[PDB]
């Protein structure tokens, strides 16, 4: 229900939402904690968190090296956890997304994964190489748990496939920009129009656009397009990687970055 | 919705992201359409027997077991075009393409003989071939670099994770999720999402049905069993299939044991590892407690992976397949008795099938078998490797 507070906030307010993918313990719990509370701060309406994988094959080099760095620091998904206890404790109403591989979720158990998301107070789950084909066992445990299954729609998706999106998902539909995998240097396209107004049409979770957006003109055209706002990751982690050493510098950048990206959600 | 069954049981199905169903569902629809179309099959037919050389030997071998009531056959696919198995499948899939109105393969390698296979279906049929292939493998499997780079395919080295085959399928899976619109993935082994374990079985499967012809042939009945070595499982099943409906004709599939089961330093998820999802389909893995991929250890390049097809899950679930390893040294023990005493040079994957059927023979040597090991492949790749252990010995 955090989505859909969220999405009514923003509605009466006439805004889209602007919302940061950064991957847990990149590069370390401790930075990732601050990291996090810098771009609630700085004005995210909500998180996209990403636990680390070994084999993230929806990711590009960015995204895939945020993952090697958070293991360097020898995070594992049990840490992931602790770390959302907390964010949630400081965070109550901020809507909290996770971004899982199937087999993290899968490992020892749906169900058991969907309650451990449900005790620490996560919004939704993403599950990036399920597809909705496979989806069932994990969009059934996840509403009997209540949390959101996240749903993709891509730009070539027919009209069985929106309906089924439309259906199925919860919390916000994921409308991506492009093929290919996660990068900021990848552009990508604008919100298919016919896309956003045929998910209206099904009543499906509003409209997130994401992959490649890395600049506030692309989160004022998601807008503009009839999105609800605009996810972005590869941009944001690249910030991180920059300015590894030095961690105050890389608050500031954040900061100053997210505040961009936020006030152009308000076009 | 897909047009065949995507599950062997429990295992196998389309575990890709949402982007590149249509690309499966297309590649589905139309090895479906070619099945039935005999203009396809005669293209099929024609290239395997005209270019890459099929029917391929089988080649009975008696001075290794002398001594012993072990009768062996090899079925010499060592002798196909290119060096190995791999070819046949490619040979189907570049049609498939074509069939599609794709100009562009991407493939991952190990052995290179996969790469090999591809860069040659690619020039013979006129698309435009990349290969990734792990960095390790491509010191180690070095003279098929050189044969893909002669052929005119680009050769991609990947320095991420283990620098071996995993890797590389992960480098060719991202890029096909780019790609796919004109480009198309030529998975080379029974592994992966659907329809890829399906499409590699019915491709690879004359491997069984000519030794089924070949072995009545000469013994006037089926083998005891047919060895296989399992890196994702082509070879074997395509040695296999034909005889799954044969009851009283094992079936034993061999992985890697590496340093040794004991050591962790092995690729044999199917026996030691445990049910999960990764490149695009539920099988057995090699992962940490947590569900992190592990990486995998062979001395054999292309047995070097963590997972295996969905159908070897499958038989070895019901009892139908039996599987079992063999460890890096026991490889090349069967590698050098085959050399010395046969004549034949075999690819270290296929050394491990061997060597399996050597400790078959050597254990019970009173006991009547009639054997068929696959050998998948020669060891031309594997001569530096295997001079430069013998060396340091
Ligand atoms: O800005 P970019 O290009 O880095 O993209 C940000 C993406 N981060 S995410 O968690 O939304 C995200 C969402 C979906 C993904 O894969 C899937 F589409 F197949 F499901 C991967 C990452
Ligand atoms: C990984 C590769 N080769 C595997 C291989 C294998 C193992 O792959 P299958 O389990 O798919 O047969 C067996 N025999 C030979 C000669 C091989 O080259 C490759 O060539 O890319
Ligand atoms: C699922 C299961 C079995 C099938 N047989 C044909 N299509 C199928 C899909
Ligand atoms: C295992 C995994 C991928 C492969 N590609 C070609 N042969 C393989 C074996
Ligand atoms: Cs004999
Ligand atoms: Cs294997």
């Amino acid at each position: 229900e955090r989505y859909e507070n969220l999405f009514a906030q923003l509605n009466d307010r006439r805004e889209g939402a602007f919302v940061p993918f950064v991957t847990l313990g990149d590069p370390g719990i401790e930075q990732s904690l601050k990291i996090i509370d810098t771009l609630i701060d700085a004005g995210a309406d909500a998180l996209e968190l990403g636990v680390p994988f070994s084999d993230p094959l929806a990711d590009g080099p960015t995204i895939q090296n945020a993952n090697l760095r958070a293991f360097a620091a020898g995070v594992t998904p049990a840490q992931c956890f602790e770390m959302l206890a907390l964010i949630r404790e400081k965070h109550p109403t901020i809507p909290i997304g996770l971004l899982m591989y199937a087999n993290l979720v899968f490992n020892n158990g749906i169900d058991a994964f969907y309650a451990r998301c449900e005790q620490v107070g996560v919004d939704s789950v993403l599950v990036a190489d399920v597809p909705v084909e496979e989806s069932a066992p994990f969009r059934q445990a996840a509403l009997r748990h209540n949390i959101a299954p996240i749903f993709i729609c891509p730009p070539n998706a027919d009209d069985d496939l929106l309906r089924q999106v439309a259906s199925y998902g919860r919390g916000y539909t994921y409308l991506l920009s492009r093929s290919g995998v996660t990068g900021a240097e990848n552009r990508g396209a604008l919100p298919l129009h016919h896309l956003i107004e045929k998910l209206k049409e099904y009543h499906a979770a509003p409209a997130l656009q994401g992959f490649g957006i890395s600049s506030p003109e692309q989160v004022s055209a998601a807008v503009r397009a009839g999105a609800a706002g605009a996810i972005s990751g590869s941009a944001i982690v690249k910030i991180i990687e920059k300015n590894l050493a030095s961690p105050k510098q890389m608050l500031a950048e954040l900061r100053s970055f997210v505040s961009a990206m936020k006030a152009a959600s308000r076009a | 919705t897909t047009l065949l069954n995507p599950y062997f049981g429990e295992f196998g199905g389309m575990y890709v992201p949402q982007i590149l169903m249509p690309a499966l569902n297309q590649l589905e629809e139309a090895f479906v359409s070619a099945q039935k179309d005999p203009e396809f099959q005669a293209q099929f037919a024609d290239l395997l027997k005209n270019y890459a050389g099929r029917p391929t030997a089988l080649t009975k071998c008696q001075n290794i077991t002398a001594g012993t009531r072990t009768t062996l056959y090899l079925k010499r696919e060592d002798l196909l075009h290119g060096g190995a198995h791999k070819t046949n499948q490619v040979l189907g899939q570049a049609l498939l393409a074509k069939r599609m109105g794709k100009s562009e393969i991407i493939a991952e390698t190990g052995a290179g003989q996969h790469g090999v296979a591809s860069a040659l279906a690619s020039a013979l049929l006129g698309l435009k071939c990349r290969i990734y292939m792990g960095a390790k493998d491509v010191e180690r499997q070095s003279p098929n670099v050189f044969r893909m780079r002669l052929m005119g395919a680009e050769v991609i080295p990947v320095h991420s994770g283990s620098a071996t085959l995993k890797d590389a399928c992960n480098e060719a899976l991202r890029d096909w999720s780019g790609s796919y619109e004109t480009a198309h993935y030529m998975l080379g082994t029974a592994a992966g999402p659907h329809p890829y374990p399906t499409i590699v079985r019915e491709f690879q499967r004359m491997i069984g049905e000519e030794t089924k012809a070949q072995i009545l042939d000469k013994e006037g009945r089926l083998p005891d069993a047919v060895i296989a070595c399992v890196g994702g499982g082509s070879n074997a099943i395509g040695m296999f299939a034909d005889f799954i409906n044969d009851t009283s004709v094992g079936l034993i599939g061999v992985e890697p044991g590496g340093h040794g089961i004991e050591t962790g330093e092995h690729g044999a998820p199917l026996k030691h590892g445990r049910v999960g999802i990764y490149f695009g389909m539920k099988a057995p893995m090699m992962q940490t407690a947590d569900g992190q991929i592990e990486e995998s250890y062979s001395i054999s390049a292309g047995l070097d992976f963590p997972s295996v097809g969905p159908q070897h899950a499958y038989l070895n679930s019901i009892g139908r397949a039996d599987y079992v390893s063999i460890t890096d040294d026991e490889a090349l023990e069967a590698f050098k008795t085959l050399c010395r005493h046969e004549g034949i040079i075999p690819a270290l994957e296929s050394s491990h099938a061997l060597a399996h059927a050597l400790k078959m023979m050597r254990e019970q040597p009173e006991k009547e078998q009639l054997l068929v090991v696959n050998l998948s492949g020669r060891g031309d790749k594997d001569i530096f490797t295997v001079h430069d252990i013998l060396k340091a010995r």
